[PDB]
RNA sequence: AAUUGAAGAGUUUGAUCAUGGCUCAGAUUGAACGCUGGCGGCAGGCCUAACACAUGCAAGUCGAACGGUAACAGGAAGAAGCUUGCUUCUUUGCUGACGAGUGGCGGACGGGUGAGUAAUGUCUGGGAAACUGCCUGAUGGAGGGGGAUAACUACUGGAAACGGUAGCUAAUACCGCAUAACGUCGCAAGACCAAAGAGGGGGACCUUCGGGCCUCUUGCCAUCGGAUGUGCCCAGAUGGGAUUAGCUAGUAGGUGGGGUAACGGCUCACCUAGGCGACGAUCCCUAGCUGGUCUGAGAGGAUGACCAGCCACACUGGAACUGAGACACGGUCCAGACUCCUACGGGAGGCAGCAGUGGGGAAUAUUGCACAAUGGGCGCAAGCCUGAUGCAGCCAUGCCGCGUGUAUGAAGAAGGCCUUCGGGUUGUAAAGUACUUUCAGCGGGGAGGAAGGGAGUAAAGUUAAUACCUUUGCUCAUUGACGUUACCCGCAGAAGAAGCACCGGCUAACUCCGUGCCAGCAGCCGCGGUAAUACGGAGGGUGCAAGCGUUAAUCGGAAUUACUGGGC
C-alpha cells in the first residue's frame, strides 16, 4: 500500500513542490518541474473542469502518501464529523503518525517518516506504534525509543528541521529527542495553496 | 528421503500371457478366494493388486490381462514390478500375445520366472514349451541362463511349492531396497470414480509411509487424504512400501497411471499441480491446431467426409485410455470414428448434452443412469447402452459403422429398346414409338439415351404408354411407346438403354 | 438406525397397551350411564353415575384423562339424568 | 443463442464446450452475447501484449 | 451531543430550442470469470438439484430407583512354574466401577432447510374461554397391602432381524384398600379422587437385630399462586393479474347432544336462509414473514445471505401412540419410490445434522482438533455425553491495516522511444554512495481467555449431638483444544514480495510504427476503404493497488409512474 516509484513525477504532474525531494538540500534549483509532464507534456496546459477537481485530490494524496481506498475513509470520517467537511479532511490527515513524525523533524521527508514509523522506532506515550495512520489526539507525546537513538538519519533531519516553517501547533523540542502534540492545527496554519473546496466537490457526484 | 535407511520389502509381481492360461486361477488359488468366473465375461478385464501372507516372508501379487486392446496396462505393469511372471501352456505353446509380453519383460529390465500351467492334460508336455521358447533369448533352462521353470497344475493346486520358492528366491537373490520412514512416493495402478466416496486411486507406494494428515500429489491433481482402504479391509491406519492401499480424498480422478509424490504442505503443491495442467492444456491446443491444419485444404479431397461420432464414459480411468487405442484400430479410411469427451465415470447432464448436439451413441464400460440423466435421455431421442465386456463393444461399434455405408454395385440394364416413328404429345412434347429388342422396360427405372454408341441424353422415365393402355411394364418384342420431359430431339436409329439400380451393401474390415 | 430410544418404543407400546385397557374400561363405565338416560330409569342412571364417579376421578389423579375431560363427563351427565328426574 | 468471438482468429468449432461472458455489442443483427477466451477449452489470443485481462492472454516470462 | 443534506454528461438537425427514449460517470453484492498475487485481522462461504447418497460421528445419562457379575482395575482366598519374592492361572460383587435388562428423565432443546404457505402465516396493538415438565412460593399428606415382569435359567421356531412355550426375581414399574378439602361434580345436602422411596450418620426406649426412631439432604403425592412456555380469539397492516365477477350445504346463524386442556360448525341431529364480494370475494400466477440489508437529500425503491424473533418442513403421501409439551429431523406403524442384506421364507435404511462424495451449475470449503471455555442433557457430586459451541484448515469472496524500502545521486548515463537530427523524453528513475530491518525466514523469552472442581483444615450454621451435611475463610496439588499463540527480545541483509485497466469525445491521460471498410475495436454517438491520438504493437502517460477489469444483479442519476415532485 505504497507508491515506491519516482517522487518527482508526482511533483511534476501536479506542478507544485510536494516536499518529497527535500532531505538534505531544498528549493529545487535544478528541476525540470512542469513543462513536460509526459513525453507530450510541452502541449498547452488547457484542461477540463472535471480534471482540476481530480487534480486537487491527487495533490493531497501525493503529499501525504495515501491510497484512494484508505483516503475514501477520511472523507467519510470528515463528512460525519461536525463543522466544515473540508477543514476536517486535512485535520484527520494532519493527525497521522507519519506526518506528526515529519512535522517535528524526525524524518527528513514524508515517505522517510512513514519508513521510520513502520520499523517500530516511534513510541506514543511510552508504547510503540507500527501503523503510520495512527490518529494523534490532544495531549499525546511521541518520541524515538532508546534503540536506534541519535542516528544520522534522525539527527540530520532535526538539524535542517529548524530551517523550515517550524509549526506552532506542536513543540519541536529535540533536546531529549521527543515531541508533544499541543492542540488540533488551525485552518490558517495549513492548506493555503492546496484548496479543500475542490477536493470536497469530487465526492458529491 | 534422508538417512539412507535400507529395509527389505515384499516383491511386487505381475503376470502376463495369452488369454486363457488360467493366469487368474494361479492367484485365486493362492488367495483361497476363487473370484474367477464369478464376474461378467468369465475373464479378467480389470487390473488389481492383492497381498497375501505366506512363508517365507511377505509377497504381493499383481495381474494384467493380455489382449490386443490393452497396450498400455501391460507396459506400465512391467516397469512397476520388481519381478515378472509369464504363464505358458503346453497345449497353447507360444502365441503372438505371449511374445508381446516377452518384450515388456526385457525392455523393463525385469527378471522373469515362468510356470507351466497344465500338467493335468496328457497331450501337454513341458519339452515343447522349453524348446520352442529356446529360440527366443528369454526362458533358458539349465543352460547357464539362470532362468528357472515351474510346473503347476493350476487346477490340481499342485505345487507351486517350486514356483513359490523360485519367486521368493529370485526376490531374495537380488537386493531388496526400501525405507520404512521418509518421503512417500510411488505409482498408480488403477483409478476410478465413486458416488459417495468420491474420486479414488489404487496406489503402489515405492517408499512406504502414509498419514491422514499428509498431503499427497498425483499428477496434476492435488489434495488431502480423507481415508485409506486396503483390499477387503475398510480402514487402515498405516501403509508400508510393500502392501498397496487405495487412496481417497484427491481433488479429481487422476491419470490411469503416473508417479505420485507426497508433500509437506498443500499450498506449496497447488502451483505445481496447476503448472502441469497448463503444459497439458498447451499441448492439447497444439495437437488441435496441427490436425486441423494438416490437411492444408478447406475440405477432404474425397468422399470419406461421412463419419460416426461416439460418446464414452467408463467407471475406471484405466480403460478409457486403453480401449480407445483399440477403438482407433478399427478405424478405416472410408468411415472415420472418433471419441468425444471420455469420462472418468458414470454419466452426467453435460455428457447427455454432448450427445444431444451431435448425433452419437452413448456407451459405458460400466455405468448407471443418474436421476437427472434419465430425464434428458428419455425426453430427446437417444440411445443408452452399457457393456460388461470390451469385446461386445468393439463388435457393435463396427456394426454401427458397417451399416452407415450405402453402396449399390449393380447398374445392370433392365431392358434395351430402339425408338422409331416419333409422335407428338402436348404434355411431354414428344412420344417416341419403340420396339423392345431385349429385356423388360419399367416405369420408374432410370434410362440412358444414346446415339452411335455415345450418349446423346440421360434421364428417368416419367410415362411408359402403349396405345391408350399406359401399362407400367413392356416386354421384349412387343410394340411399345415412350415419352420423357426435357428431351427435345427424337431421331430414328438411336437406342434407349433402361437399367435397374441395386445396392450391394457394405461390411467393415 | 440402532439408536438411543428403542427402549422407549417398547415402553410406549407397553404404556399404550396399559392405557388402552384403562381408557377402554373407563369409557364402558360411561357407556352404562346413557343406557339408563336413553331409557326411563332414574335409579339405574344415578346407580351407574355413582359407579363412574370413583373410577373417572382416579384417572385424572393418575394423569391419563387430563383433569377437565374427566370432570366434564360428570358435569354433563349430572345435567342429563335430572332432566326427567 | 448466437455469440460473438472476440480477438483475431480462433480454434473453436463443433465440439469442446466454451464459456460465454455475455454483454451486448451491435454489429451482426441478433447478437446479444460474447464468448470468453482462455476459459475451459477456448484458446486466448496469440501474440497479444496490451489488454491481456480481456481475451485470456497470459503474462509472458520476462 | 444523536436519520444537517440534493451535480451532471453524451446522442435526433445543415444548425437551434423543447419533447422524449437509450446510454455513461456513483454506491453496492453470500458473486463469478480473465490476468496477476506478500503477510495479517475480522467477517463471509451450495444463491442451481427440496436431486440422491458411501462411511464415521451429530444424545445420551443416573448403581444416590432396582435385581445384578457380562467386561478389566484392584483387594482377598486357593492352586502351581519356583527366584524366597514373586509372577502365573481358577474362585469371591468385598470394592473403584459398569455390558445388557427393568425404571427415571432427556430423544418436543440445540442444529439444518425455505419445499409449502398470499393467510390455522408474519408484523403490530388488544382480548378471554386454557394448559404448562424441570424450576420457585404457600398450607397438609408420605398409612397399609396385593398380584405381575424384563433380565437370567429349561427347551424350541430364525439365515438374519426378531420371537414362542414353561419356571424364577427386585423396584421411585404396575394395581386395589384406607386416608380426602382449600379441589372436582352439585342450589344444597353429599358423593368422589393421591402417593416413593433413596442416600449421610447417630446418643437414647429399641429390632422377627433388614433397621425402627431422631436428625440432615434429596425425591414423590394433593390443592391454591408465581415465573416460563404454549394453545386459542379479535382489529389493522402484510404480493401481481378484472384478458377471473359472481363465490359458498357444515356453507351463515341458532337450539340440543357430543367433543377439546380451553371458546368455537370443533363435530353431529334438527331448525332458519342466510354468509363473503367492487373498500376486489373467488380463481389464477409467484412468494416464508419481520427486526433489517442495499440504494436514495429525503420521500421512496429493491431486497429478506450471514446475525436474532416467529412460522412451516424432516425421502414422498397419510395416521396414531407415548408424554407436561410432538400429530415427532437421527421415534412407531401403514402405503409409494428408491437402496442394501438374504439360506428367497423375510428383514433393514432415509445427510434440507457436521465433514464428505456423485450430480446440477459460471461458482462456494477440511471425511480436522477439544469439551480448555460458553450454553444444554442427566446426576448429590465427581463426571459422563454435546459436529451446539469454541477453534483450526481451505479460497483475495468482502472489509480494514501494513509491507514490497528510505536518504543521497547529473553522467540529466546507457538503452528504448520520438525528433523539424539542434535535441527531448523515460529520469532522481537506474547504477553508485550512505542508512533502517517492520512484515516474512531463523533463534529466544512469554500475557490473557481460568473460574471452578479436587484433597486437608478453621469457624459459624442445622441438631439430642463437637456425626454428617451446607455455606464462608485458609493452605496444598493442579485442569488451555486453539498454541512453535497474542506480545516482547535478538540474529542476518535491500535481501523474499506489483500488477491490472485505460488514454477519439463523454472521461483523468499521446506520438510513432504496422494494417488499409482488410484484420479488429465499441458502454453510447461511432472509428478502419493508405498521414487511424478510436484497431494491433511499441514508447510515454493516467487511474488504481494485492488487487485490477469484464459480466451479471438492484437502486441512483430517471422531475422518465413525478405523494413529496410531471403533462394532456
Ligand atoms: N486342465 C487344466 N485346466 C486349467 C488349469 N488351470 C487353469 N485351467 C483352465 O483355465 C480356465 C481359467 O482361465 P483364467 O485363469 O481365467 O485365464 P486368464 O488368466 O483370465 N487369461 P488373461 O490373463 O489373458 O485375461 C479355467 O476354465 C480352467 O479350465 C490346469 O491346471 N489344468
Amino acid at each position: 500500500a505504497r507508491y515506491l516509484g519516482p517522487k518527482l513525477k508526482l511533483s511534476r504532474r501536479e506542478g507544485t513542490d510536494l516536499f518529497l525531494k527535500s532531505g538534505v538540500r531544498a528549493i529545487d534549483t535544478k528541476c525540470k518541474i512542469e513543462q513536460a509532464p509526459g513525453q507530450h507534456g510541452a502541449r498547452k496546459p488547457r484542461l477540463s473542469d472535471y480534471g482540476v477537481q481530480l487534480r486537487e485530490k491527487q495533490k493531497v494524496r501525493r503529499i501525504y502518501g495515501v491510497l484512494e481506498r484508505q483516503f475514501r475513509n477520511y472523507y467519510k470520517e470528515a463528512a460525519r464529523l461536525k463543522g466544515n467537511t473540508g477543514e476536517n479532511l486535512l485535520a484527520l490527515l494532519e493527525g497521522r503518525l507519519d506526518n506528526v513524525v515529519y512535522r517535528m523533524g524526525f524524518g527528513a521527508t514524508r515517505a522517510e517518516a512513514r519508513q521510520l514509523v513502520s520499523h517500530k522506532a516511534i513510541m506514543v506515550n511510552g508504547r510503540v506504534v507500527n501503523i503510520a495512520s495512527y490518529q494523534v489526539s490532544p495531549n499525546d507525546v511521541v518520541s524515538i525509543r532508546e534503540k536506534a537513538k541519535k542516528q544520522s538519519r534522525v539527527k540530520a533531519a532535526l538539524e535542517l528541521a529548524e530551517q523550515r516553517e517550524k509549526p506552532t501547533w506542536l513543540e519541536v523540542d529535540a533536546g531529549k529527542m521527543e515531541g508533544t502534540f499541543k492542540r488540533k492545527p488551525e485552518r490558517s496554519d495549513l492548506s493555503a495553496d492546496i484548496n479543500e473546496h475542490l477536493i470536497v466537490e469530487l465526492y458529491s457526484k | 528421503d534422508t538417512g539412507a535407511a535400507a529395509e527389505p520389502r515384499a516383491p511386487v509381481v505381475t503376470i502376463m500371457g495369452h488369454v486363457d492360461h488360467g493366469k487368474t486361477s494361479l492367484l485365486d488359488y493362492i488367495r483361497s478366494t476363487k473370484v474367477a468366473s464369478g464376474e461378467a465375461g468369465g475373464i479378467t478385464q480389470h487390473i488389481g493388486a492383492y497381498h497375501v501372507e505366506t512363508e517365507n516372508g511377505m509377497i504381493t501379487f499383481l495381474d494384467t490381462p493380455g489382449h490386443a486392446a490393452f497396450t498400455s496396462m501391460r507396459a506400465r505393469g512391467a516397469q512397476a514390478t520388481d519381478i515378472v511372471v509369464l504363464v505358458v501352456a503346453a497345449d497353447d505353446g507360444v502365441m503372438p500375445q505371449t511374445i508381446e509380453a516377452i518384450q515388456h519383460a526385457k525392455a523393463a529390465q525385469v527378471p522373469v520366472v515362468v510356470a507351466v500351467n497344465k500338467i493335468d492334460k496328457p497331450e501337454a508336455d513341458p519339452d515343447r514349451v522349453k524348446n520352442e521358447l529356446s529360440q527366443y533369448g528369454i526362458l533358458p533352462e539349465e543352460w547357464g541362463g539362470e532362468s528357472q521353470f515351474v510346473h503347476v497344475s493350476a487346477k490340481a493346486g499342485t505345487g507351486i511349492d517350486e514356483l513359490l520358492d523360485a519367486i521368493l528366491l529370485q526376490a531374495e537373490v537380488l537386493e531388496l531396497k526400501a525405507v520404512r520412514k521418509g518421503m512417500a512416493s510411488g505409482a498408480v495402478i488403477e483409478s476410478f470414480l465413486d458416488k459417495g466416496r468420491g474420486p479414488v486411486a489404487t496406489v503402489l507406494v515405492r517408499e512406504g509411509t502414509l498419514h491422514k494428515g499428509d498431503i499427497v500429489l498425483c499428477g496434476f491433481e492435488y489434495g488431502r487424504v480423507r481415508a485409506m482402504r486396503n483390499e477387503l479391509g475398510q480402514e487402515v491406519l498405516e501403509a508400508g512400501p510393500s502392501i498397496p492401499v487405495e487412496i481417497l480424498g484427491l481433488s479429481g480422478v487422476p491419470a490411469a497411471g503416473d508417479e505420485v509424490t507426497v508433500v509437506r504442505d498443500e499450498k506449496k503443491a497447488r502451483e505445481v499441480a496447476l503448472y502441469r495442467q497448463g503444459k497439458f492444456r498447451e499441448v492439447k491446443l497444439a495437437r488441435q491446431q496441427k490436425s486441423k491444419l494438416e490437411n492444408m485444404f478447406a475440405n477432404m479431397t474425397e468422399g470419406e467426409v461421412h463419419e460416426v461420432n461416439i460418446v464414452l464414459k467408463a467407471d475406471v480411468q484405466g480403460s478409457v485410455e486403453a480401449i480407445s487405442d483399440s477403438l482407433l484400430k478399427l478405424s478405416t479410411d472410408e468411415v472415420k470414428v472418433k471419441i468425444i469427451g471420455s469420462g472418468v465415470g458414470g454419466i452426467t447432464e453435460t455428457d447427455a448434452t454432448l450427445a444431444a448436439a451431435s448425433n452419437a451413441i452413448l456407451v459405458g464400460f460400466n455405468v448407471r443412469a443418474d436421476a437427472s440423466a434419465r430425464k434428458v435421455i428419455e425426453a430427446e431421442s437417444l440411445d443408452l447402452r452399457y457393456y460388461s465386456v470390451i469385446y461386445n463393444l468393439i463388435d457393435e461399434v463396427k456394426a454401427a459403422m458397417s451399416g452407415m455405408l450405402s453402396p449399390e454395385l449393380k447398374q445392370q440394364i433392365i431392358g434395351l429398346a430402339e425408338v422409331r416413328d416419333v409422335f407428338k404429345s402436348p404434355k411431354f412434347g414428344a412420344i417416341a414409338g419403340c420396339m423392345v429388342t431385349e429385356g423388360v422396360v419399367k416405369r420408374h427405372n432410370p434410362i440412358r439415351v444414346l446415339r452411335d454408341n455415345v450418349v446423346i441424353y440421360e434421364g428417368e422415365l416419367e410415362s411408359l404408354r402403349r396405345f391408350k393402355d399406359d401399362v407400367n411394364e413392356v416386354r421384349n418384342g412387343m410394340e411399345c411407346g415412350i415419352g420423357v420431359k426435357n428431351y427435345n430431339d427424337v431421331r430414328t436409329g438411336d437406342v434407349i438403354e433402361v437399367f435397374e439400380i441395386i445396392e450391394i451393401q457394405r461390411t467393415i474390415a | 438406525n440402532i439408536k438411543s430410544a428403542k427402549k422407549r418404543a417398547i415402553q410406549s407400546e407397553k404404556a399404550r397397551k396399559h392405557n388402552a385397557s384403562r381408557r377402554s374400561m373407563m369409557r364402558t363405565f360411561i357407556k352404562k350411564v346413557y343406557a339408563a338416560i336413553e331409557a326411563g330409569d332414574k335409579a339405574a342412571a344415578q346407580k351407574a353415575f355413582n359407579e363412574m364417579q370413583p373410577i373417572v376421578d382416579r384417572q385424572a389423579a393418575k394423569g391419563l384423562i387430563h383433569k377437565n375431560k374427566a370432570a366434564r363427563h360428570k358435569a354433563n351427565l349430572t345435567a342429563q339424568i335430572n332432566k326427567l328426574a | 443463442v448466437t455469440s460473438y468471438i472476440g480477438g483475431e482468429g480462433h480454434n473453436l468449432q463443433e465440439h469442446s464446450v466454451i464459456l460465454i461472458r455475455g454483454g451486448r455489442v451491435k454489429d451482426l443483427p441478433g447478437v446479444r452475447y460474447h464468448t470468453v477466451r482462455g476459459a475451459l477449452d477456448c484458446s486466448g489470443v496469440k501474440d497479444r501484449k496490451q489488454a491481456r485481462s480481456k481475451y485470456g492472454v497470459k503474462r509472458p516470462k520476462a
